[PDB]
RNA sequence: AAAAUAAAGUAUGAAUUAAUAUCAAAAUUUUAAUAAAAAUUAAAAAAUU
RNA sequence: UAUUUAAUUUUUAUAAUUAAUAAGAAAGAAGAAUAUAAUUUA
């Protein structure tokens, strides 16, 4: 009905806006973001630094789904800008762990945050709503390139740091124990075999 | 009651009154000492201040309390005052029959 | 090569320097009693490069301070 | 051991913590003197697992300052090489602490350490001093000259004077040092540590001495200038 | 010195290389072709030692000992493999484990129970080690050209592996002996 | 046995200040409560001042906890709290003639006034408890359980 | 003993079966074994039966015998009606636990003078932070419960990220718990307390005085649910405030922890009904307790 | 030497010898009338 | 053993409940019911 | 470096590719614009009588992923009452 | 010892973690704004200013 | 088994020992007497205590 | 001292698809040390 306390005055720059609980609180309080697409490009592009594209790697991951083709077009454009064909696609090293024998190199919360996007990705554009590719080819090749440009099917090269020593961190798992964090993704699996059973109408019937 | 955070809550009313009883001989003129969390320093102070009784300390308008509490600096007081206000009336009713 | 001098680890997390946001230091400032003075509001454990201020993050009884860009002597 | 001075040594963290020493009883030997000389001189640059020791002791002995009791009195007088730090301690801090119920004694970790060990060094104050009557302006940034002089005085604070027994009491411990057996003595001790050997101690004829006439002539001007 | 002290470990979370994805001055894929070999009826040991022929590489003219080119074998229906008489229920699998208590004696159908992907395993692992031990490189490189599919369906259509058309020339049937 | 001397508030004061500032200025906030009320002077009772805590690590909810100017009802869509409003607490007692109904009326009343006196720093008693003497905050206590 | 009866593969043919064996042609369930369409593959000295009055008399006197006495043969309609999806299957249900602190000790006597010494653990804020189903794999489902919410400048960098991308509040601690399909609740759920019935026996998994413990059959003695609770009888040997990984001892020696005569769980997570309010309610009025040991 | 997922069922793996760590065949070894067997006459 | 949920103590957050008040509530418990 | 690890150390991720082999079959049952789970037959003979003479059954288990999607998806109803509020006898 | 090591069992010891934790490792350190000197987080000066404000 | 004492430490800096290749882990039999000698299968990463 | 075992390599959000019977920015004190993550403190 009324305020049990008194609220304290903010201007409008500071309110934190941008987000809703979810339809039921008492029992659920998820954070869903009701944030444009425009200001987090703009939050990914004007704030570089790491937690920041964290940031609106985890809010553009939660609204996939409730966006238009086009609106995607722009999205993966925006991400897709510190990627080089030429360099490892996934790689973001942080820590040089010289624990054992043989370096070893460990990624930042970035890494998640990437393949969290192409998982959200995954059950957007195969389980829920499995027409959107074939409706519009624009986003089907932009989606295609952008899991191009981050290289999802060689994940090893995600964690290595020197060529000359390619890294087996995901290709490798032992039953003590290692890797089980590092493990096998299954990361642009659905989403390849998916668009490939797109193209894979073989028949001359149709 | 001793170990109580913040607020006084009623509960915590409940526990002083069932003690009331705990103790046969207690009457309102008693020595400050007994009360919960009336160390050497809380009563030192409270002395000073010519008193030497439950009802004199049930007997505070609290800007006073605050003062011992803050300016002095009695800590727990409100505590020992909040003891006071609850037991001196049972106490009264007790020392008539 | 280029000398081997580390660039600033001052502003980045560090985790005998993260002890000591949340320790009590009362007796160690005679004058100058600060709030919470290694604790950097908003930032992860007092590193200034780790700002999560203004971000998204679902936090429903704690405060968060706004974001103001910090500046280029903060940091290094 | 909830009695505020008698002191538990563990590692517990009920327990203040055990700097290494030969017994307890050497620990008590130590702290006592540690606690009579940062009453008597309020800093001590003390090292190790001392120095928290000190701290927690230092707040023990300012609260029985604030009990101001016989009892109390005569507890303090049991644990200490000086009586007269004794009286020291109930005339100072009472004023000096009267506004403030907690952590009376600051800690400041230096970042020099002992050449002859690694361990740490930390520099132990007592809290506010511009309450105090005889520590009042008093600048510790850098040490006397000689050990027996007063210490530095803030160019601000100058003018200040201090209790007449207690400059009465270091004037008569530093008219030691000005007659000529003390120099013997310093001399001898050159020659003692020399045979010992330790490195960097001149012959004992080089060792000209701490205190002369001229420098003692200065030095009371100087003094006065303070007084 | 040359090989170092500090080596790729399986605890060490580095992990072990595959070596169909490395690239090491001794081994080629440039000249390999895909085969498909179909074990149904085919006894196991027989087929260990063609598929070990065709993946250590010797089956080329060219071959050379050091230079480790194979040609990838997709082994099918490892679970149709034909095993003489009571061989099944008689062929011991030994191996000691470096602990208090060094022996498992296992019969071939346990192995079989368990996996029997494992008894191809197995046996392209001894017909494989029967030339090649002393380096560790050349022991194991060649066994990961191994595909090992226990009926018919596997996801290498795209490889197009030509069948592998071969009658063994042994009459009899296959013989255990082992001291 | 009836329950004794407690007595349940009508609003909880708050303040930015520490508790040494406002002892001095107790006498002239009852002088201005009793006209935010409307009652006639010695009408409010003010209890002790309550110091919270100086929170490093802020547990919420707690019973010495700094208050905060965001609520969640207050606000249900903020991902956060605004940060602390106020430092030190001050309770305000009534007559003990106000039964439950009066009591909670002139609660409201109270949140009413006090949250436009904080609008108007965007004469009359709010502001000039707001204003010249500090108040930042005021709340409803919750009516306790435990009888 | 402390092991199932023994039955081969072999063994289960139409002459073993309890009920009558059927067979299954894909379109229908029959009685008899498939007769191929191509009668020239027919082998030699096989009969195909078209009839039979030896097994389809003794089919016939018991589906009548079924229709005809219900009330016998209640445990019959095992066969012809298996339980749907959910509606916690006793055998195929595994539900979550929640995460703990332990908070303090303390002492009760039950009915009869006994001492106890009770350790009381705590359950600060329990949500269902997230959801792994390893690819897609069966029976290889966790669900993952924070507990403690914590302030935004706590957690390394990493670790506030992985909170920021659920969409969870920022809890200190996250558990998994190996789970059924069924068993699911959804991604902020906030559990409570009576999630776990003061009769129960509960798995323990803590931290000793220094590597993880677990024990395997611990009775709940009470439960405060205002002020979120449990009391359990066992002196833990365990330092204050240790995190502490609640779940269901799920079956004990032969008898499952479920069952008609024992009880039954509320099943994927407790909720509350929305009537209630525990700002209105007291805590002695708040409490839950066992039957006698 | 359960670990993962163990079902509320009293005893299911204890005639394996009390573990889940293969299953992942559909090919076992087979008298007459065991699995792979589906195919033969008999 | 060294991982996170083990190392990890929630010691700072006690005062987040009462544990003194609900002693002496079940001490109320233990004398309405006579132990 | 024994056998068996170096076996699994190759081909475990040779066991994901295939089941990921099996998983397209639903795919292009999928992209033609089919919906379907594909379905398990109900086994009726579970029931069974071994040679000791004694009673064994077999429990069949079957998942809805249907169900689990809308498990996972909507909070359950309220629990009923007969359940928190009374014990659980021992 | 039952026999000389030779340089490799020498240069063993030097690819451990506790050598190089000992032994070769650079400090971070920044200037004290009001002393001047390098100096590391955490340790100070004796020194009026450096005492009450520690930076 | 509580209590007192002593072990990461900065500095100094010996002694027994030393045929060895980056090493030699596990098992089996054989060979002129333990056999770290053979052969075969095998499965021993680095540092520190 | 060599092998051999046991522990450790200093918070890993998470643990086990197999072997055998597991590891994110760094060292002073893990405590500002008298068991509160500040008991108001000049
Ligand atoms: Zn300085």
């Amino acid at each position: 009905r009324f305020p049990s306390q008194t609220m304290s005055p903010c201007s409008h720059e500071e309110e934190m806006r941008g987000y809703v609980v979810s339809r039921d609180y008492p029992l659920i309080d998820r954070l869903h973001c009701t944030r444009s697409i425009e200001e987090l490009v703009a939050q990914f592009e004007d704030r570089p630094q790491i937690e920041s594209r964290v940031a609106a790697l985890a809010d553009m991951a939660s609204t996939v789904s409730f966006r238009s083709d086009e609106e995607l077009l722009r999205m993966f454009t925006a991400i897709s800008a510190p990627f080089s064909v030429d360099g490892r696609g996934l790689n973001f090293l942080t820590v040089k762990v010289s624990k054992f024998g043989r370096p070893y190199y460990v990624p930042n919360s970035l890494l998640p945050a990437y393949v969290n996007l192409v998982d959200a990705t995954t059950i957007a554009l195969v389980r829920e709503q499995p027409w959107r590719l074939s409706a519009s080819p624009a986003l089907f090749i932009q989606v295609l390139q952008f899991m191009a440009l981050i290289k999802v099917f060689e994940p090893n090269k995600w964690f290595t740091f020197s060529d000359h020593a390619p890294s087996n961190r995901a290709d490798y798992r032992h039953a003590i124990g290692v890797n089980h964090s590092t493990a096998f993704w299954g990361t642009g699996e659905e989403l390849y075999d998916f668009m490939v059973e797109l193209l894979r109408v073989e028949d001359d019937g149709r | 009651g001793i170990a109580t955070g913040g607020r006084v809550t009623n509960e915590d009313r409940r526990w002083w009154l069932v003690h009331l009883e705990c103790a046969p001989d207690i009457t309102p003129g008693t020595f400050i000492a007994w009360l919960d969390c009336c160390g050497t320093h809380t009563c030192k102070k409270l002395i000073e201040r010519n008193i030497w009784t439950i009802e004199q300390v049930a007997a505070l308008d609290s800007d006073q309390v605050d003062e011992l509490k803050y300016r002095e600096g009695c800590l727990k007081m409100d505590v020992v005052w909040e003891h006071a206000r609850t037991i001196i009336t049972p106490l009264r009713q007790r020392e008539v029959t | 090569t280029p000398v081997r001098d580390r660039k600033c680890t001052l502003q980045y997390y560090n985790p005998i320097r993260a002890r000591f946001v949340y320790r009590r230091d009362k007796p160690l400032f005679d004058k100058y009693h600060v709030t919470a003075r290694n604790l950097a509001p908003g930032f992860s454990r007092g590193a200034l490069k780790h700002d999560w201020r203004a971000l998204g993050v679902y936090t429903p009884d704690h405060p968060q301070v706004p974001y103001h860009p910090l500046q280029t002597w903060m940091l290094g | 051991t909830t009695e505020p001075l008698m002191a538990d040594y563990g590692w517990t963290r009920g327990k203040l913590p055990k700097f290494r020493a030969r017994s307890p009883f050497h620990r008590q030997q130590i702290a006592r003197r540690m606690v009579t000389e940062m009453i008597r001189k309020d800093y001590c640059i003390v090292g190790g697992a001392r120095a928290p020791a000190l701290r927690i002791l230092a707040d023990h002995v300012v609260e029985l300052a604030k009990a101001g009791d016989t009892d109390s009195r005569q507890q303090l007088a049991y644990f200490l090489h000086d009586p007269l730090m004794v009286d020291k301690a109930f005339d100072e801090y009472p004023r000096r602490f009267k506004d403030m119920n907690a952590k009376y004694a600051m800690m400041t970790r230096l970042k020099s350490r002992r050449r002859t060990d690694a361990v740490a060094m930390y520099f132990v104050e007592y809290k506010n001093r511009d309450m105090s009557d005889n520590h009042k302006g008093e600048d510790y940034s850098a040490g006397p000259e000689r050990f027996f002089l007063p210490p530095r005085i803030v160019e601000t604070e100058k003018g200040i004077q201090r209790p007449p027994h207690m400059q009465m009491a270091f004037d008569r411990w530093a008219s030691k040092f000005k007659t000529e057996e003390f120099h013997h003595w310093w001399r001898l001790r050159h020659a003692k540590l020399r045979y010992w050997g330790v490195r960097n101690v001149p012959h004992p004829s080089d060792v000209d001495p701490l205190w002369t006439e001229k420098e003692e002539e200065e030095w009371h001007n100087e003094m006065l200038a303070n007084t | 010195p040359f090989k170092s002290v500090l080596r790729r470990h399986k605890h060490h979370p580095e992990g072990l290389p595959l070596y169909n994805d490395m690239s090491k001055q001794w081994l080629c894929r440039e000249g390999e072709r895909w085969w498909l070999l179909d074990a149904r009826g085919e006894q196991l040991p027989r087929v260990a030692a063609v598929a070990a022929q065709y993946i250590t590489g010797q089956h080329r003219p060219d071959f050379t000992p050091g230079m480790i080119t194979g040609d990838h074998v997709v082994i099918v229906n490892i679970k149709d493999v034909v095993m003489v008489g009571d061989q099944w229920i008689r062929v011991p699998i030994t191996w000691q484990t470096a602990y208090p208590g060094g022996k498992y004696r296992i019969r071939l159908t346990d192995m079989y129970e368990r996996d029997p992907c494992m008894l191809m395993w197995w046996f392209l692992k001894d017909e494989v080690n029967r030339h090649f031990v002393r380096k560790l490189k050349t022991r194991i490189a060649p066994l990961e050209k191994a595909w090992l599919y226990e009926d018919s369906i596997h996801p290498h259509a795209d490889k197009n592996p030509r069948p592998l058309c071969w009658t063994d020339p042994e009459v009899k049937g296959w013989k255990y002996r082992d001291p | 046995s009836p329950l004794f001397g407690a007595r349940v508030p009508c609003c909880v004061v708050g303040t930015l200040r520490t508790a040494k500032e406002i002892i001095v200025l107790k006498r002239d906030i009852q002088s201005l409560l009793c006209e935010l009320m409307e009652l006639p002077q010695g009408s409010v009772t003010l209890g002790p001042l309550q110091q919270l805590r100086e929170m490093m690590l802020y547990r919420h909810g707690t019973p010495l906890s700094p208050r905060l100017g965001d609520e969640r009802q207050l606000n249900m869509d903020a991902y956060a709290r605004r940060p602390i409003a106020a430092r030190t607490m001050m309770d305000v007692f009534l007559a003990e003639d106000m039964s439950l109904d009066e009591i909670v009326n002139f609660g409201r009343l109270s949140l009413g006034k006090l949250q436009i006196a904080l609008n108007n720093l965007r004469v009359e008693p709010a502001q000039l408890l707001v204003d010249r003497m500090g108040i930042s905050y005021c709340e409803i206590p919750s009516l306790d359980e435990s009888d | 003993r402390c092991y199932p009866s023994l039955m081969r593969e072999k063994d289960r043919d139409m002459y073993h079966c309890y009920y009558p064996y059927l067979f299954d042609h894909g379109d229908k369930m029959s009685l008899y074994p498939k007769i191929p369409e191509n009668p020239r593959e027919w082998q030699p000295e096989q009969l195909q039966t078209t009839y039979d009055a030896i097994r389809e008399d003794k089919y016939d006197a018991f589906i009548r015998l079924r229709e005809k006495f219900p009330e016998l043969y209640q445990d019959t309609r095992a066969w012809d009606n298996p339980p749907p999806f959910g509606e916690f299957n006793m055998f195929y249900s595994v539900r979550f636990g929640m995460v703990g602190v332990k908070a303090f000790t303390c002492k009760d006597y039950d009915e009869l003078g006994n001492q106890f010494d009770c350790t009381a653990f705590w359950f600060p804020d329990n949500q269902v932070v997230k959801h792994s189903t390893r690819n897609g794999e069966v029976g290889t489902d966790k669900v993952y419960v924070g507990a403690m919410n914590v302030p935004v400048e706590f957690h390394k960098p990493h670790v506030a990220a992985f909170y920021k991308a659920a969409g969870v509040p920022v809890k200190h601690v996250c558990a998994g718990f190996p789970i059924t399909p069924d068993a699911y609740a959804p991604v902020g759920t906030k559990l409570d307390v009576r999630h776990f019935k003061p009769g129960q026996e509960v798995t323990i998994t803590f931290q000793n005085t220094a590597a993880a413990e677990t024990y395997q059959g611990v009775p709940v003695w009470r439960i405060d649910y205002k002020n979120s609770l449990i009391y359990l009888p066992t002196l833990l040997d365990a330092d204050v405030g240790t995190y502490v990984r609640f779940s269901d001892t799920i079956n004990t020696k032969g008898l499952t922890l479920w069952n008609e005569h024992r009880g039954l769980p509320a099943f994927p997570t407790f909720i509350p009904p929305e009537d209630e309010d525990l700002s209105k309610l007291a805590t002695d009025e708040c409490q839950l307790k066992s039957p006698p040991l | 030497n359960l670990k993962g997922l163990v079902y509320p069922l009293p005893y299911y793996a204890m005639w394996r010898g009390n573990h889940n760590k293969y299953t992942y065949n559909k090919s076992t070894v087979c008298l007459w009338g065991e699995g792979d067997t589906r195919s033969m006459y008999h | 053993t060294n991982r996170h949920f083990f190392v990890a103590r929630a010691n700072a957050f006690f005062s987040r409940l009462p544990i003194a008040r609900v002693q002496r509530s079940l001490a109320m418990e233990a004398v309405r019911e006579g132990r | 470096d024994s056998f068996k690890e170096h076996y699994h150390r190759v081909h475990l991720p040779r066991r994901l590719a295939l089941q990921r082999y099996a998983r397209q079959q639903s795919l292009r049952n999928a992209a033609k614009g089919n919906v379907k789970a594909e379905e398990v037959p109900y086994k009726y003979n579970r029931w069974w009588v071994n040679e000791e003479h004694e009673f064994v059954h077999q429990y069949a288990f079957v998942e809805d992923p249907e169900v689990t999607k809308a498990k996972r998806e909507t909070l359950p109803p309220v629990t009923r009452e007969n359940i928190w509020k009374e014990p659980q006898q021992t | 010892p039952k026999r000389k090591k030779n340089p490799m069992q020498l240069r063993r010891k030097v690819y451990g973690l506790h050598f190089k934790e000992k032994y070769l490792k650079m400090e971070e350190w920044y200037y004290c704004p009001l002393c001047a000197e390098p100096k590391k987080p955490g340790e100070w000066c004796r020194r009026e200013d450096c005492r009450q404000i520690k930076p």
